[PDB]
């Protein structure tokens, strides 16, 4: 259910839900990114 | 959780014999289950019978007709005899009462056994045995035994 | 009609009521509060233990060992037991316990005071209680140290001692652990019962146990005997625990309430302190260091256990290993199990699915919580060092949290978190000062607070309310909050320890019942009510009476 | 001032137990089951005895169902969700676990298989379900504000239960199904000396020797390298089979497999598992060393490991039906091909319930003034009421279904008695002495006070 995504510009932790517009709360601008995974990222070092 | 046979064609409703020698009327939203045709049943002298075989009535209601197999269940046989004239010919029997005439898929695992061990993978497929381990760190999938998995 | 009153703590009551012609004893309670004032018995000889400075009086420096100015008894740490000798115990006919931890030192009395009567408790306290008597048995018993102290329990010497020692009360009549064998011949004598069953003690009163809600199995005793009835509210819970609710309907008209058992500390709200709780492991662990919880293997763990399960996956400690040390570990967990007949009605409706009724068990099999029996077994070859621990008695005295503690105590970056109020955490901490580990306390007593049973009171209304000493009083911690008191339109009944309290209520009107025989001969003669002179020989059997037409 | 009983149910039948009880003005149900064996809607009651066209709840103040058999419960979403009933159904804590899955079960029979036009669905048996209230052990539960049941151990099957149904000083309690002898996995009816006005218990009708001899035979075919197909159709048979199985695995230490299959056996071996405390002295006493129910040696079947070769144990679902048709085809003139009944074929049969003595006992030690007879055959209900009006010279009755019995009570009044009076008579007289005083009939009490305090209080 709780989603966050980054803001583009301004780099600002952005709650938001589904189905409401993708816009940054404080900045306005509307391009934001997901965070990285929480899975587990392993790599051999080869 | 019942399974049934079309007997006729209606405008709205569909005539259906079950397992009952009972005709229904039900409307057409019926669902669709995928039929079994290499089930295998059982008579009363315990021989193998299947999908198109004629089968003989020697007990129950109606001892003395005989039938052809459609489709199986687990004790009921369908029956088809072209003679008969109630409700196209369609009619249900007993099996015994006849005579013939994984939760490892998706999961983050550990190779934690030998020589991929340490790598990280997610299970793609899996059987009782071996399991096929998309590697995070290759662009390989390998298959694994599963005694050799750690789920992560 | 008469309160015999053989405890002074509030939390550990151990009343005798003299009913009717009935002797009731209402719980016994086993103050270990006793134990602190002793040094903590380690599974291993430690060198900052063994080597303690001895502290001198000028008048015994081989009993007492003084550590960063508090001063210890280097003896085994010996319990304050229920005053046995104000009332003959072989009077007594029917001891009722409410809790597993009021049903201590119930080998005391059932063995060394000649009490010949019978004992009744629900299914869950009998069993929880067992476990914790074998765990305080094996505590005892793992490396036995002798009790070579005993100049101390002097009246000439402890008014010399310093003030912890000084202020402790009935020493004489502390007395060593009792045994195994003690456990079980007391155990023997258990007559299990249930939640609102009718038990007839020689036909006069009727006891029933009324379910709590602070503990699985914990319970309410009402006594009634024909027209009066006695209600004893010992350890409650109104809040949202995991056993059945309290049955406060149960209670109404009742002519005396005696309660026991209400929240120490009552200024903390458990909720906020399961979220510190959860916070302060989460920062210890965040930074490599160790979290100790000292607990009982039943009880708040279950609930802590619940919220540090929903904790993990948020707060992403799924490598953090969760270890419960307990000799009796994995019986206390499969107990949780199997009672969940006297679990609330959340959890009781997941047993109606093939599912466990507490979530913790989902922690074993996903290994995120291991049990072990103890630390030598095969806990040190499944130890990773960024880990939380759950073991050890509560009062820091004996089990694995003293090996723990120094083991750990020497480094910043450990800490030990309280959730258990039972002990004085000061003097929990007071024989192992010298650490730099931070110490958490954050207790979360469930019990009724004062608010709480203000508002029981105010819907049950009793006639009369019986209650300890220190409920009438303002706490010392705070001394001045007016809240923090029961308050009712009488002014209640306080009692201290070894007082007997006189009832009023007592009243006429026994009950009898009459055949129909005499009825016919018995005409309704018009008053107005109506009148009727009898003639009948009088027949009693059981504490039963009835009426017989000559 | 009368006990009124009708069993619109059983009767001199055997199945669909259905007992009304109207004790002192209170109308109570005692169980609510459907007679298998019957296709013609006579499976459930008739409750047109009771009401035609009318509310239920008004009538019924308390449905009591003893355990999960479907003879004593199977009618149950029936008579709430489509007569009408929204009242308390007082049933057991393993059986309100065990009765929604035997009743799909048996919906899962007649509604996919053999006939059932007027019938439940399932939503409607989560509401019936949703309308039940659980009752522990020994617990008296007030259902009204005179009108109390208790709930004792039968050790018929999980979670069991005797009622004791006390109103006033009238009580009727009822043994739904019950067995005086413990059994691998449970343990024995267990009732006090209550002494109530009616007794309707049961009446329908060595082990150690047959259990042996089961054993056995079991472990002379799986020794020779065979494999046996011993079918359940009760779960309780199924899991006293089990455990009994189980410690004779565990105790000759022979690690050859055995199995169980079904989705159902399965929820039956957690719910059996999750109730611990309504077993056996052995499985509670011995449960703090390992849970008995979590087998070491039965195991799930995955179609009893694909049928692979070599001795093994198999448990088949039915007792015929699937599931068991194909393992008995499969493994006809085989080495030991040893199936069990309750080419070769062992009989071997476990009795559920007591037997003429064991209601006998149960008689002698509730000692009620009257007895009354259900579930059972009219042969042997004539036997058995024989055996009670001779042996213990007390009342035995024999209802059909639908047939009344009235039975006259002797109420006795509640008085007060004045302290000082009932002192004075215990003063006097214990050293015939009579008992002098004045009755204050007054409005709603009654009063026996001496006649100084009727004169100073007149
Ligand atoms: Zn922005
Ligand atoms: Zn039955
Ligand atoms: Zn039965």
């Amino acid at each position: 259910q709780p989603m966050i995504y980054i803001c583009g510009e301004c780099h600002t932790e952005n709650e938001i839900k589904s189905r409401d517009p993708i816009r940054c709360r404080e900045c306005g601008y509307r391009i934001m990114y997901k965070k990285r995974t929480k899975r587990l990222v392993v790599f051999d070092a080869r | 959780q019942t399974v049934g046979v079309i007997v006729r064609l209606e405008r709205e409703t569909f005539q259906v014999l079950n397992m009952y020698g009972k005709v229904v009327t039900v409307r057409h939203q019926v669902t669709r289950k995928k039929d079994n045709r290499f089930a295998v049943a059982l008579d009363s002298e315990q021989n193998n019978i299947h999908v198109k075989d004629i089968v003989k009535v020697i007990d129950g209601p109606h001892s003395g007709r005989e039938g052809e197999i459609r489709h199986l269940f687990r004790s009921f046989a369908f029956l088809h005899c072209k003679k008969l004239v109630e409700n196209g010919g369609m009619f249900v029997c007993k099996t015994r009462h006849l005579v013939l005439a994984n939760e490892l898929i998706g999961q983050t695992v550990r190779i934690s056994q030998g020589p991929y061990k340490g790598y990280i993978g997610v299970v793609k497929d899996a059987t009782e045995s071996t399991a096929r381990v998309e590697l995070h760190s290759t662009c390989q999938t390998i298959s694994v035994d599963r005694q050799r998995l750690t789920t992560v | 009609m008469k309160l015999y009153c053989l405890s002074g703590h509030p939390t550990l009551p151990c009343n005798v009521l003299k009913f009717k012609s009935t002797t009731i004893m209402l719980d016994c309670g086993l103050d270990m509060t006793s134990t602190l004032n002793f040094l903590p018995l380690p599974l291993v000889q430690s060198p900052r233990l063994s080597n303690l400075p001895g502290w001198s009086l000028k008048d015994l420096d081989k009993e007492l060992k003084e550590c960063s100015g508090h001063v210890f008894v280097d003896s085994v740490p010996e319990f304050c037991l229920p005053e046995t000798e104000l009332i003959d115990l072989s009077t007594v006919d029917v001891i009722l316990i409410s809790n597993y931890h009021c049903m201590m030192a119930l080998p005391y009395i059932t063995e060394h005071t000649g009490f010949t009567g019978t004992v009744y408790a629900t299914e869950p306290t009998v069993q929880i209680g067992r476990l914790l008597m074998e765990e305080l048995v094996n505590f005892i018993e793992r490396v036995p140290k002798a009790q070579s102290a005993s100049l101390w329990k002097n009246k000439d010497i402890q008014r010399l001692l310093p003030s912890p020692l000084k202020d402790a009360v009935e020493v004489s009549t502390w007395r060593r652990c009792y045994t195994m064998q003690e456990v079980n011949s007391a155990l023997s004598k258990i007559q299990l019962v249930g939640y609102s069953q009718k038990i007839e003690l020689f036909g006069a009163v009727q006891v029933t146990p009324l379910s709590s809600g602070y503990a699985l199995g914990s319970s309410n005793w009402i006594i009634q005997s024909h027209y009066e009835k006695v209600s004893y509210v010992s350890g409650s819970s109104l809040l949202t625990t995991h056993p059945q609710p309290m049955d406060q309907a149960s209670l109404k008209n009742s002519d005396v309430l005696v309660l026991t058992g209400l929240t120490q500390i009552p200024t903390a709200n458990p909720d906020g302190m399961v979220g510190e709780f959860c916070s302060n492991l989460a920062l210890t662990v965040r930074n490599g260091g160790n979290v100790l919880v000292p607990c009982y293997p039943s009880g708040v763990i279950y609930d802590l256990l619940e919220c540090l399960y929903q904790y993990i996956d948020s707060a992403g400690l799924s490598s953090v290993p969760l270890y419960f040390i307990s000799p009796v570990a994995n019986s206390s967990l499969e107990f949780s199990q199997i009672f969940a007949e006297w679990l609330c009605h959340n959890k009781q409706s997941k047993v109606y699915l093939p599912e466990p009724p507490f979530p913790h068990a989902e922690l074993i099999q996903t290994n995120k919580l291991k049990h072990y029996p103890s630390i030598h077994g095969d806990f040190s070859n499944d130890f990773r060092q960024p880990c939380v621990v759950f073991t050890g008695h509560p009062s820091l005295r004996f089990g694995d949290v003293v090996h723990f503690m120094e083991l750990w105590g020497k480094s910043s970056l450990n800490t030990v978190i309280f959730t258990e109020p039972d002990f004085s955490y000061l003097e929990a901490l007071a024989p192992y000062q010298p650490l730099a580990m931070k110490c958490i306390y954050c207790p979360i007593d469930t019990r009724l607070n004062f608010i709480q049973v203000s508002k029981l009171l105010k819907e049950v209304q009793p006639l009369h309310v019986v209650c300890p000493e220190q409920y009438t009083q303002p706490p010392p911690a705070q001394s001045h909050r007016m809240d923090l008191m029961i308050d009712c339109q009488p002014p209640a009944m306080s009692y201290r320890r070894a007082e007997v309290l006189a009832l009023p209520f007592k009243r006429r009107y026994e009950k009898i019942e009459i055949m129909p025989e005499l009825a016919d001969s018995l005409v309704p003669m018009e008053i107005k009510i109506s009148l009727a002179t009898v003639s009948a020989v009088l027949h009693t059997k059981d504490n039963k009476h009835l009426l017989q037409p000559p | 001032p009368e006990i009124r009983v009708t069993p619109l149910g059983a009767g001199q039948d055997v199945g669909r137990s259905c007992i009304l009880v109207s004790i002192a003005g209170k109308n109570v149900m005692l169980d609510c089951g459907m007679h298998m064996g019957f296709n013609d809607d006579r499976r459930f009651p008739d409750f047109s005895y009771i009401t035609q066209n009318g509310r239920l709840t008004d009538f019924l103040d308390c449905v009591i169902i003893s355990h999960f058999h479907l003879d004593h419960c199977g009618a149950l979403p029936y008579f709430s969700e489509m007569v009408g009933y929204d009242g308390p159904i007082y049933m057991t804590h393993p059986t309100q676990a065990i009765c929604p899955i035997l009743l799909e079960d048996y919906r899962k029979i007649a509604v996919d298989k053999k006939g059932e036009a007027n019938f439940f669905t399932s939503q409607m048996i989560k509401d019936c379900m949703k309308k039940v209230v659980a009752v522990h052990l020994h617990q008296t539960v007030q259902v009204d504000d005179e009108l109390e049941i208790k709930a004792y151990y039968a050790g018929h099957v999980l979670g069991a239960a005797m009622f004791q149904i006390k109103v006033g000083s009238e009580s009727v309690v009822y043994t739904g199904d019950y067995n005086m002898t413990p059994d691998r996995h449970l343990g024995a009816a267990w009732i006090d000396k209550c002494r109530p006005n009616l007794l309707i218990t049961e009446s329908t009708y060595s082990k150690r020797c047959r259990e042996r001899d089961f054993l056995k035979k079991v472990h002379e075919t799986v020794e020779r390298g065979g494999k046996v197909l011993i079918p359940v159709f009760a779960l309780g048979r199924a899991q006293e089979l089990c455990i009994l199985l189980e410690t004779f695995w565990e105790r000759m230490n022979l690690k050859v497999p055995i199995y169980f299959s079904t989705g159902l056996t399965e929820k039956a071996n957690h719910y059996y598992k999750l109730f611990i405390p309504w077993t056996n002295q052995k499985i509670r006493k011995t449960f703090v060393q390992r849970n008995m129910f979590e087998f070491k040696h039965i195991k799930a079947f995955d179609r009893a490991f694909a049928d692979n070769p070599g001795p093994m144990v198999v448990f088949a679902t039915p007792g015929h039906a699937g599931q068991s048709l194909q393992i008995f085809r499969k493994w006809a003139g085989n080495e030991k091909n040893m199936v069990i009944m309750p080419m070769q074929v062992e009989y071997m049969s476990f009795s559920a319930h007591a037997d003429a003595k064991g209601i006998m006992q149960l008689v002698g030690q509730a000692e009620p003034e009257s007895v009354l007879l259900v579930h059972g055959e009219a042969k042997k209900m004539e036997f058995l009421k024989q055996k009670i009006e001779q042996e213990l010279r007390v009342n035995c009755y024999m209802p059909a279904n639908g047939e009344t019995v009235t039975l006259p009570t002797s109420p006795s009044i509640p008085v007060g008695i004045s302290l000082g009076l009932l002192k004075r008579e215990m003063a006097q007289g214990l050293l015939p002495r009579l008992l002098h005083g004045t009755l204050i009939m007054k409005e709603s009490n009654f009063r026996l006070v001496s006649s100084e305090q009727a004169l100073k209080e007149l």
